[PDB]
């Protein structure tokens, strides 16, 4: 299978410059012309870039030319795409594709990488444990909490028991407000579970190197 | 004119009629294999670039793949192998019945066919027009039908694949054809137009090689060098421009080719990206028309060698179809058997189909019975000889009837009849065989005894005594080896082997001595009892002896009867009776170190001509690598035109390099060969007239050396830099290109690179055909066609025709085989290198699956190094091809540069000498013996001596080649004798100036020689380093009495006088030679033969001119008409060199001696 | 520039029914080669775009026979038959045959069902926000459809609080329901000053409890 991960992709200010990179296992990538696809936060998608097999061609929409570069380096497989005189309108969520035969543009997307351009400042979160009271019981199962507040910017992974805890999670989006994100998820389990054995919240927050885990208790 | 088609194979028998036709459908299969390669490669390159999908089953496929490559290689090898061997096979068979047809028709033929034809025309036809033919019905035939079955397979498979791109070609089409067949006529050995723009300047250096010792007589060497560098120079501009244009024919050949492949992909990627064709579609039709509009100009030359052997077939079949109106080869004629000598002619009235205009004979009657003895006598044009050749049916008598013994010659049979007369001529000739065999040419059946009886009845068992071999002796070409007398006896001896009835001598004691000429006469008496005979001489010795004496007068015997009837009947012959009582040095760059330029510019555009194949190899590869990648339409548009575009540009970049490369050595190999030929005709000139005696190097060799030298140092000069300088480029860049980016598979390719070029050699060398065939068997075979031809006036009255037909056939019996086996060969090689370019396909591309499958390298880099490394070996193949042999023109630098270096005796421009202010005149030689360099074991002096005083009218008389002209010679510093003394009014003439001696005194040629001008520059040729006046132009012709025939011609002192004269008479030439000697008024005067060919009116006016000039200036005469030697002051009488008598004339004619025998001849 | 516009930018199908998107473009769309690309991408909620049909009417390696692709002109459409659970998301319609690529904006699927009530579930502000100065009581109304449903906070019985956040997850692709999170956040002191804490999601469904520590 085609394996495409992006890095690179973080907090700038305005008229800054960054430079992301997408590193593709799986096919032979000095065959394939790839291209830079990108996600708006109101979910419009938005074609950023294209670049062709050997480097030679290059091709990019008129909104972004002259501020973005997009090269490739076929020695480690690797993808970049440089960043300068970024707006705050080029905050958004930036995808690798490649290219299929039979003429179809976009056949194998990457993960996103997201990028922010603002003036607000790094602010790590601050992670609540959520338990019923006193551990009351709701019958033949327990279903608990975490609240993650006050953070900037989006990126923020949410966990229970380093993954092991995947089942009945409910993980809801963030909401801005005050230039400051707000996320919680619930997790459902039976009642001879948790308070037999604790259930971990993992947090992380990359952008302030911030890691937390912490434990559900009664 | 020229023969049908079916009169060219008429020697063809139902073996020659099969090998023809199975070589014709294996040409044809040849041809269709190689479109169907392009199929299979078109097919095959989908494999490989849908091979990866997002390589498993590729090696599978490529195996399949290998079997069809080699199923293709294995046929054609098998079908080339029978289409060059058969066809090589019938044109060898035909080409042997022709040789030997035409020879045996030769030798049926009428005499005077060689006079009216020239005999090295027919030596040189021969050779030439078989070669001629066989070129035409070889193997150029087979080439012209594969290359049609390519054309027509090529459009097939074009047509089947897909039609909308073959059309586009198609119509593009007509100008490949036209490049290529221009190309390919151009280029199949354009020789020929040098030849045509040297004919001018070979025709002068043949005129001045055919008279040396005349322009070096009159000393004018200088003008005819003049004349040889005009000649030259418009040579030299005609051939500029003839390598201009050839040039720029080869650049606009590369220019649409390349041109073709940008239309070819921009349209072809429009058809794959709408999705109507693929990528291997595409290669397929552009490959396939694209090759088969290039082999219908590969078959172009094939037509001109058919029309070319058309022509000449027409002159040799027109040869063999003429029968003559006397041949040895019928039988009808009626053989007698009781033989018995009687000779009956009566109004015999004949004439020369030479010249018939004229009519020497006007009937002769006469009746002569066995054993008499006739003898006929009168001066040299009543046609005695005429006679002698009349009786052995040479021709046929106009008018009259004869008749031996009864019955007329005209009914009965030629052969029977000419063997029974023994005749000799009167220059015998001798075959360049033993001389047992010599002897035994009278018969087939003749034993040593017999021999040993005849040669003693011929007495010329002395001269076999002393010599070795006596049995073995090989005599030399035209009896040089022995001396005169031996020859002509031993010619006795082979005419009495035969055992004749009619015996006919014609001058058979011409350089005879007297105790030899008595014994031969004695054998003849010996002889004669039961023979009739016939003899005519001009000694009167053996004459008295006969039975019956005539007397010849314009043809008609007037005289008849017995001695003592003659001389009471005191007629003509009364009167005679009256009166009667290995190294080799290089310095071939230093030659043409004057012309720098040209060299820098060319060899640079040699290393662009050279990078222009791996650019290709790699544009390629990219083009094709568009479109095994995954890319949006747009990309592959964009980079494609960008790859059309690039060749465009290469295409306008091998136009210019081609034009430039070929311009520049051109132009610097004909400035060399002009000043080659200049300079090497200015040596030649400075040399002597000793050098030029050597027989190797006297006609011949040198007008061969100059046309050879000529190609030939351009040859070395410009291959070695051009070929080795483009091969290096092109392979050396292919080859590191192609190991940086595999080196597994270069290895692996590097193994079969040497059998593609020399696949590429031998394919070219069939095209140009093959220059030389079995040399030295040829050789072996045309020296008995020469001394056939040459012999013809002997062998006629031999009749031993059959007897050397037979010798040339046993000669061809080697050349023959040999051929045979060389086709068989040459086959087998041929079809080996052309298949394996097939099995290099199959090859290389499993290999390449193998490495493409384990990642190794990809397929555009399988595709660059196969392209650079044989699509660009085969260019090597062709390019050294083209390139001239290096041996060849080594050697002939070498000899070259002896002629150049070469250093005489005697220096032309050296004016060091002793030069007195004054001369006396007074000659005196003494005891000077003279040798000839090329004959050092004869003598032809013994150390004669002479004294010399003014105004002596000093004349020389003998025998003929005595020592005459030798004191001519010995005189103008031709030959300087190894022995005597020689005073010049007491100063020697090795220590004087050369060109002064030569500048003073003039002399007339024994043979009269003008040059190719006007009248006017033949007399003005006399005086040179000076102004010429015409009032002495008028005045020497008005005193030589040819003023008359001058101003008579239209355009008087302009009208162009043919080669030697050819176009005027030999009188007029020879007063003309008298007025061309006569402006140089010289203080020491020769003749030589001054009334050869001239009127007795014209005498008197040539000698009055002389008599008037004799005084002051000393005169010396030598001439066989006594007119001139009674008047002369003193007379010197020769005999084998030795000075006999010499005085004053009275006191030669009170003393009775040999010139008493001299002045004996006809006065009365 | 050639924009895209999607007919329907929300459409509501009942499972095993026809769903048909359809997606007229402005400028004729076109190459040079007289082929036409135009392809459909399909997002679920939470991952990458997924190819759909390359070009008119035709299909990617994976995707079921019940989508099908039809257009001519300038006039494209795409057609399910037999709808699940699983298929569910985004539709983009792509265009790459003029010199600007352009997408759709895109037409939301949702799936019909029977009206489910959520299992809500409060939670009270921890020990570790109560000491910084802070509290955020916490309500999850899990497992629920439609997705319009109200919540109402109540303060010590009467306080019907509205200083609240509220965030909606996508429809669930495996039983097709919606949840969403209330989250009143409040002072430590602002908290303090009651007991009683009631969370009602809109016969509501109540959940409450009583202290500020337990
Ligand atoms: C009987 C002997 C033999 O058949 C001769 C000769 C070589 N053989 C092998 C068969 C062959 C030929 N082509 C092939 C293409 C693919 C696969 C096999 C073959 C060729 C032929 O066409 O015969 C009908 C030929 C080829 C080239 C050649 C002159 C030449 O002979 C006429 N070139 C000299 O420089 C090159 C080329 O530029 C040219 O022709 O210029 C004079 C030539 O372009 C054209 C229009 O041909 C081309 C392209 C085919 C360009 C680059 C290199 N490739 C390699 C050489 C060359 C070719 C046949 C065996
Ligand atoms: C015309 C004379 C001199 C030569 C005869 C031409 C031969 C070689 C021709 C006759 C019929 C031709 C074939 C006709 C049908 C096809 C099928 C197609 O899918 C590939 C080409 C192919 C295989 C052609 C190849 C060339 C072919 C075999
Ligand atoms: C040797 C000469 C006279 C051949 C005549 C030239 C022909 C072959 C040339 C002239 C104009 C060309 C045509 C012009 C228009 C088109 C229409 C298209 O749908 C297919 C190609 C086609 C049909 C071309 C094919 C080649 C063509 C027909
Ligand atoms: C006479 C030689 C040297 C050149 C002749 C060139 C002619 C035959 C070639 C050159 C360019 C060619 C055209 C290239 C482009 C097109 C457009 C295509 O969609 C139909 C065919 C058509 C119309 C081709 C027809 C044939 C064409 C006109
Ligand atoms: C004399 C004959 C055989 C030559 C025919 C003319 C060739 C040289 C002409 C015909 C059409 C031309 C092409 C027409 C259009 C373009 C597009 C441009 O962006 C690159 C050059 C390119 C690709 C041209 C290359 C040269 C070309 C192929
Ligand atoms: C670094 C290396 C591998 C460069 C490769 C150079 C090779 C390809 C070069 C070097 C010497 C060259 C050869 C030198 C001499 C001649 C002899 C002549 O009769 C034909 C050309 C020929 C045969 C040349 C062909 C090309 C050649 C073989
Ligand atoms: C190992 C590397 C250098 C391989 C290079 C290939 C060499 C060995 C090959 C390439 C071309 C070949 C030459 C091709 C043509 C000629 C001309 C002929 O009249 C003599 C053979 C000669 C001179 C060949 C000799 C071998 C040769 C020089
Ligand atoms: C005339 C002489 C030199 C014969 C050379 C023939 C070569 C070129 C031919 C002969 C038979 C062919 C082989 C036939 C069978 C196979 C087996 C397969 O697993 C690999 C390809 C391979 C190995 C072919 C490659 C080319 C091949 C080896
Ligand atoms: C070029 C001509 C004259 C003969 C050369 C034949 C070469 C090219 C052929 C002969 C032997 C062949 C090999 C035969 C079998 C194997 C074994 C396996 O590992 C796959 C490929 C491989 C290695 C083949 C590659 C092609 C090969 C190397």
């Amino acid at each position: 299978e085609v394996i495409l991960v992006e890095s690179g992709g973080g907090l700038v200010k305005p008229g800054g410059s960054l430079k992301l990179s997408c590193a593709a296992s799986g096919f032979t990538f000095s065959s394939y012309t790839m291209s830079w696809v990108r996600q708006t936060p109101e979910k419009r998608l938005e074609w950023v870039a294209t670049i062709s097999s050997g480097g030679g061609n290059t091709y990019y929409p008129d909104s972004v030319k002259g501020r973005f570069t997009i090269s490739r380096d076929n020695a480690k497989n690797n993808l970049y795409l440089q960043m300068s005189s970024l707006r705050s309108e080029d905050t958004a969520l930036y995808y690798c594709a490649r290219y299929y035969r039979y003429e179809a543009w976009f056949a194998s997307w990457g993960q996103g990488t997201l990028v922010t351009v603002s003036a607000a400042k790094t602010t790590a979160p601050s992670v609540y444990p959520l338990a019923p009271v006193c551990g009351d019981t709701t019958g033949s199962s327990v279903t608990l909490g975490c609240l993650v507040k006050g953070y900037f910017p989006e990126p923020v992974t949410l966990t229970w028991n380093s993954g092991s805890l995947s089942s009945g999670v409910h993980t809801f989006p963030a909401v801005l407000q005050s230039d400051l994100y707000t996320l919680s998820s619930s997790v459902t389990v039976t009642s001879s579970t948790w308070p037999s054995q604790s259930i971990t919240c993992n947090v992380a927050h990359p952008a302030s190197s911030t890691k937390v885990d912490k434990k559900i208790e009664p | 004119p020229t023969v049908s088609v079916f009169s060219m194979f008429r020697y063809s028998n139902w073996l020659d009629k099969l090998y023809m036709v199975v070589g014709t459908l294996a040409a044809i299969i040849h041809g269709a294999g190689l479109p169907l390669m392009m199929l299979v490669f078109g097919e095959m390159t989908d494999i490989f670039a849908n091979a990866g999908n997002l390589f498993m089953n590729l090696e599978e496929d490529m195996t399949r793949y290998a079997y069809y490559y080699s199923g293709i290689g294995a046929g054609v090898l098998v079908a080339a192998y029978i289409q060059v061997s058969f066809w090589c096979l019938a044109a060898g068979r035909q080409i042997h019945k022709i040789r030997k047809q035409f020879f045996h028709a030769i030798m049926r033929q009428e005499i005077g066919w060689f006079d009216v034809h020239d005999v090295g025309e027919l030596n040189t036809r021969l050779t030439d027009d078989v070669s001629k033919i066989n070129e035409g019905i070889g193997d150029k035939i087979g080439m012209f039908f594969q290359s049609m079955a390519t054309f027509f397979t090529g459009f097939i498979v074009g047509f089947t694949r897909g039609w909308k791109l073959t059309l586009v070609i198609l119509a593009i089409s007509p100008v490949l054809g036209l490049s290529a067949a221009v190309w390919a006529k151009i280029l199949s050995s354009f020789t020929d137009k040098e030849l045509l723009a040297y004919a001018k300047a070979g025709a002068v250096a043949e005129e001045v090689l055919a008279a040396i010792r005349t322009v070096i007589a009159f000393g004018g060497q200088k003008k005819e060098l003049e004349r040889y560098n005009k000649n030259l120079e418009e040579a030299k501009r005609i051939g500029i421009k003839k390598a201009i244009t050839a040039n720029i024919s080869i650049g606009a050949a590369f220019l649409l080719i390349y041109a073709s492949y940008a239309l070819a992909f921009w349209y072809g990627t429009t058809l794959v990206l709408s999705g109507e064709y693929s990528i291997g579609q595409v290669l397929t039709v552009f490959f396939s028309v694209l090759i088969g509009a290039f082999s219908v100009g590969q078959a172009s030359p094939s037509i001109e060698a058919f029309a070319n052997a058309r022509g000449a077939a027409y002159e040799i079949f027109k040869i063999i179809d003429n029968k003559p109106s006397i041949d040895s080869y019928s039988k009808s004629g009626h053989k007698p058997d009781n033989i018995k000598g009687n000779l009956e002619f009566r109004n015999v009235h004949f004439s020369y189909p030479s010249r018939k205009e004229v009519k020497i004979l006007k009937g002769l009657n006469l009746k002569v019975q066995s054993g008499q003895t006739v003898a006929l006598v009168g001066n040299s044009g009543c046609g005695k000889s005429t006679t002698v050749q009349l009786m052995q049916r040479l021709y046929d008598p106009t008018e009259g009837m004869v008749s031996v013994d009864g019955q007329d010659i005209r009914t009965i049979n030629v052969r029977f009849l000419r063997e029974i007369i023994g005749v000799v001529s009167q220059e015998p000739v001798l075959f360049a065989t033993t001389i047992a065999e010599n002897i035994r040419y009278g018969r087939e059946n003749v034993t040593m005894d017999e021999i040993e009886k005849a040669v003693k009845e011929a007495n010329a068992y002395d001269f076999i005594m002393k010599l070795p071999h006596k049995f073995d002796t090989l005599v030399g070409e035209r009896g040089a080896q022995l001396s005169g007398g031996q020859k002509q006896r031993i010619a006795i001896a082979r005419a009495l082997v035969r055992n004749p009835k009619i015996l006919l001598l014609d001058e058979a004691t011409s350089a005879l001595d007297t105790e030899s000429e008595a014994v031969v006469q004695v054998a003849l008496d010996k002889a004669r009892k039961g023979r009739t005979t016939i003899v005519i001489a001009h000694r009167l010795s053996t004459v008295r002896n006969a039975d019956v004496i005539a007397g010849f007068d314009d043809g008609v015997i007037v005289e008849k009867g017995n001695h003592d009837e003659l001389m009471k009947e005191k007629g003509i012959y009364f009167k005679l009776v009256t009166m009667q009582t290995p190294v080799s040095f290089w310095r071939i760059m230093k030659l043409n170190l004057t012309e720098w330029p040209y060299f820098v510019v060319g060899v640079f555009c040699a290393i662009i001509n050279g990078g222009l194949q791996p650019a290709f190899a790699i544009i390629f590869s990219k083009i094709i690598g568009v479109f095994t990648r995954i890319d949006d339409p747009e990309t592959k548009r964009q980079n494609s035109n960008l790859f059309s575009l690039l060749f465009l540009a290469l295409g306008i970049i091998s136009f210019i390099t081609f034009f430039l490369q070929g311009f520049t050595f051109g132009k610097a190999g004909e400035i060399l060969t002009k000043r080659l030929r200049y300079m090497v005709f200015r040596s030649m000139l400075r040399q002597d007239v000793s050098w030029f005696d050597d027989p190797k190097n006297t006609t011949g060799a040198l007008t061969t050396r100059l046309a050879n030298d000529a190609a030939q140092v351009k040859g070395a000069i410009g291959s070695r830099l051009a070929v080795i300088t483009q091969n290096i480029a092109n392979l050396g860049t292919g080859i590191i290109i192609s190991f940086i980016y595999g080196w597994q598979l270069t290895l692996l390719l590097l193994a079969i690179v040497p059998i593609i070029a020399i696949a590429g050699v031998v394919e070219m060398k069939m095209l140009s055909g093959q220059a030389l065939k079995d040399k030295k068997e040829l050789e072996g075979a045309g020296k008995i066609a020469t001394e056939a031809i040459e012999n013809f006036r002997t062998v006629v009255s031999l009749t031993q025709e059959q007897k050397f037909e037979h010798m040339y056939a046993q000669s061809l019996q080697v050349p023959y085989r040999n051929s045979l086996r060389k086709a068989h060969i040459f086959g087998i090689t041929f079809s080996f290198t052309q298949a394996m370019m097939y099995f290099s396909y199959a090859g290389c591309f499993r290999f390449g699956a193998y490495l493409v499958a384990h990642k190794l390298m990809s397929f555009e880099d399988v595709l660059l190094v196969f392209s650079a490394v044989v699509f660009g070996a085969m260019a090597v193949g062709q390019v050294s091809s083209f390139a001239p042999d290096y041996a060849k023109a080594k050697i002939s630098a070498a000899h070259i540069i002896m002629i150049i270096e070469k250093t005489p005796l005697i220096d032309s421009y050296s004016t060091e000498g002793l030069m007195p202010n004054t001369l006396e005149g007074n000659v005196t030689f003494g005891e000077v013996v003279f040798n000839y360099p090329t004959r050092p074991d004869i003598p032809v002096l013994q150390g004669l001596s002479l004294e010399v005083k003014k105004g002596q009218t000093l004349a020389l008389v003998g025998s003929s080649g005595c020592g005459k002209s030798t004191v001519v010679q010995l005189l103008e510093r031709f030959y300087d004798p190894l022995a005597g003394k020689v005073l010049l009014d007491g100063k020697e003439i090795k220590r004087l100036n050369v060109q002064w001696l030569r500048a003073h005194l003039g002399i007339v040629s024994q043979e009269p020689i003008l040059f190719d001008c006007s009248i006017a520059e033949n007399i003005a040729y006399g005086d040179n380093s000076r102004v010429v006046s015409q009032e002495e132009i008028v005045r020497a012709a008005k005193e030589a009495n040819i003023h008359a025939f001058i101003e008579s011609l239209p355009n008087k002192y302009s009208t162009k006088v043919g080669d030697k004269g050819t176009q005027l008479s030999g009188g007029q030439k020879q007063r003309i030679a008298i007025a061309r000697a006569l402006v140089r008024q010289p203080h020491i005067l020769l003749l030589d033969e001054a009334t050869s060919a001239l009127d007795t009116e014209s005498e008197k006016v040539v000698q009055e001119a002389l008599d008037k000039a004799r005084e002051g200036r000393t005169c010396i005469v030598i001439a066989h008409r006594l007119s001139t030697i009674q008047n002369a002051d003193l007379i010197v009488v020769f005999q084998n060199g030795r000075v006999k008598e010499h005085g004053t004339h009275q006191q030669l004619l009170a003393q009775k001696g040999i010139y008493f025998s001299m002045v004996s001849v006809q006065a009365g | 520039d050639v924009l895209m516009t999607q007919t329907p930018v929300s459409l509501s199908v009942s499972l095993g029914d026809q769903a048909s998107i359809s997606c007229r473009s402005s400028q004729s769309i076109v190459h040079s080669t007289g082929n036409t690309y135009l392809e459909w991408y399909l997002q679920k909620p939470g991952q990458s775009p997924k190819l759909l049909i390359y070009k008119i009417s035709n299909r990617f390696s994976g995707v079921p026979d019940r989508f099908s692709g039809s257009g001519s002109g300038t006039d494209f459409t795409l057609k399910i038959s037999r709808v699940e659970a699983e298929d569910l998301g985004v539709y983009y319609c792509f265009q790459a045959s003029h010199a600007p690529r352009t997408f759709g904006g895109g037409t939301k699927l949702e799936i019909k069902r029977a009206d489910a009530a959520p299992t809500v579930s409060i939670f009270p502000p921890s020990s570790e926000q109560l000491t910084s100065g802070g509290a955020s009581v916490v309500c999850f109304l899990n497992n629920f459809y439609p997705k319009d449903i109200n919540v109402k906070w109540k303060i010590d019985g009467s306080e019907r609080q509205n200083g609240v956040l509220n965030s909606w997850t996508d429809q669930d692709s495996k039983d097709s329901t919606y949840s969403m999170s209330s989250t009143l956040t409040l002072t430590k002191d602002e908290y303090e000053r009651h007991n009683s804490y009631t969370c009602e999601a809109t016969s509501p469904i109540v959940k409450s409890f009583n202290r500020n520590e337990c």
